[PDB]
């Protein structure tokens, strides 16, 4: 049924239970979907994640600025980048970063933690798919993950336009409640999970139109408790059946206007045009980015 | 006056029985699209498949400098069309081939630009 979509969204009422955290017990869990001929299993993710994306209000101006984290991989390649360069317009501007040194396709890449990536300018759209190798090692109670979700949350709040959206990678472990809580602050949100992943415990947690404001107050710890019982009750069959039909993959160039209104100038009609995906609000100055080093003997 | 010569040294590496580069990055795409060798997105068409530029090239792959003045890659942020019989090697296509600067097309495989003169058609 579900199995011919790139994946499944959290339903609404999901977001107003009040459910008590637990073990993520998947029944599907183990299996794998049949991947195309030759085709990696992140290209295949993220052509779901782009394709349920293609579905959402998402601003896309010309000149549009997109900042992937986590893209590299132990190939030293970036399968994610080339599709999301692939999914973008042309004239994107695709900058992406990872702790370790990789070969990617997008204009310009840092090496090095995301806690090291300062940038002057707002973005437009954030993807994440940082996930650090020690949640899987390493067992722990499962509270809130402090590492780089914290960098996530501030690059959020002080370098997102209003209007941008993201789209950030967690799992039953990997998950942080301060980022549940900033959802709220998105005209809408929602837990996505690839049909081609769905044994997995993992989501992207996408938040549609910035509004640097919250619209509503989110507890981070009932929220993932809210999302693991959806995980543990609707089993999600897995499915590779989107990936075959790539004739509507590109994301459409809606040249959304950009405007650098003040924080004084942002009322209801203006909050009202970010929440349909028709404005984004920054400045367009020079893109201008860097990683730090840090020096030592 | 001394220069590495990465081309040359993969080349021999492949004569010699060696296993090509792996883990070039291949994109779902309809194989409806032009059969162009190098593209801003991906146009393979039913006899080709399509790959991140970045992972085909042996200099970015190998992490040493590009072989011309600027540096400049024409793989990089691009897609790279290969046809199916040879895309268990994409590196080893794309130095061992050239594109046409006419029509876009792969030398070979694609570009029609020296076939005879078609008797021209309705
Ligand atoms: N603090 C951090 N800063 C930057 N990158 C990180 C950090 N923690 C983990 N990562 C990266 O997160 C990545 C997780 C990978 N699964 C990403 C796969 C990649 N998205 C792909 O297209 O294949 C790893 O490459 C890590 O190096
Ligand atoms: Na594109
Ligand atoms: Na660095
Ligand atoms: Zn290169
Ligand atoms: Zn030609």
């Amino acid at each position: 049924s579900q199995a011919w979509q790139p994946g499944v969204a959290m339903p609404n009422l999901y977001k107003m239970q009040r459910m008590l955290l637990e073990k993520c017990d998947l029944q599907n869990y183990g299996d794998s979907a049949t991947l195309p001929k030759g085709i990696m299993m992140n290209v295949a993710k993220y052509t779901q994640l782009c394709q349920y994306l293609n579905t959402l209000t998402l601003a896309v101006p010309y000149n549009m600025r997109v900042i992937h984290f986590g893209a590299g991989s132990d190939k030293g390649v970036a399968p994610g980048t080339a599709v999301l360069r692939q999914w973008l317009p042309t004239g994107t501007l695709l900058v992406d970063s990872d702790l370790n040194d990789f070969v990617s396709d997008a204009d310009s890449t840092l090496i090095g933690d995301c806690a090291t990536v300062h940038t002057a300018n707002k973005w437009d759209l954030i993807i994440s798919d940082m996930y650090d190798p020690k949640t899987k090692n390493v067992t722990k109670e499962n509270d809130s993950k402090e590492g780089f979700f914290t960098y996530i949350c501030g690059f959020i709040q002080q370098k997102l336009a209003l209007g941008g959206s993201v789209a950030i990678k967690i799992t039953e472990h990997s998950w942080n409640a301060d980022l549940y809580k900033l959802m709220g602050h998105f005209a809408w949100w929602t837990a996505f999970v690839t049909n081609v992943n769905a044994s997995s415990s993992e989501a992207f947690l996408i938040g549609c139109n910035y509004l640097g404001k919250p619209r509503e107050q989110i507890d981070g710890y009932v929220m993932h408790a809210n999302y693991i019982f959806w995980r543990n009750t609707n089993p999600i069959q897995l499915s590779s059946y989107s990936l075959f039909d790539m004739s509507k993959f590109p994301l459409k160039l809606r040249g959304t206007a950009v405007m650098s209104l003040k924080e004084g100038q942002i009322n209801d009609m203006i909050l009202s045009l970010l929440s349909k995906g028709r404005l984004i609000i920054r400045e367009n100055n020079r893109v201008v980015i860097s990683s730090d080093v840090l020096v030592n003997n | 006056a001394f220069a590495v010569d990465a081309a040359k040294a993969y080349k021999d590496y492949l004569a010699s029985g060696g296993q090509p580069i792996t883990n070039c990055v291949k994109m779902l795409c309809t194989h409806t699209g032009t059969g162009q060798a190098i593209t801003v997105t991906p146009e393979a068409n039913m006899d080709q498949e399509s790959f991140g530029g970045a992972s085909c090239c042996l200099y970015c792959r190998c992490h040493i400098d590009h072989p011309n003045p600027k540096g400049f890659c024409d793989l990089k942020g691009k897609y790279v069309q290969i046809p199916t019989t040879c895309a268990n090697d994409p590196v080893g296509f794309t130095l061992k081939n050239t594109v046409c600067t006419v029509c876009g097309m792969w030398k070979g495989y694609g570009c029609s630009c020296d076939q005879l003169r078609e008797p021209m058609l309705q």
